[PDB]
């Protein structure tokens, strides 16, 4: 589910699943 | 940024993990 175009809520969900308890940061305007 | 690497182009686990804390 990681190797594709991930945008918006779809990208946020991938980060949630991959990072787990470590958490993550989402910066659209980077 | 993350959008350019994963949204506009195909993502990868390597890149996603760069954004974990």
């Amino acid at each position: 589910f990681v190797n594709q175009h991930l945008c918006g809520s779809h990208l946020v969900e991938a980060l949630y699943l991959v990072c787990g308890e470590r958490g993550f940061f989402y910066t659209p305007k980077a | 940024g993350i959008v350019e690497q994963c949204c506009t182009s195909i993502c990868s686990l390597y890149q996603l993990e760069n954004y974990c804390n």
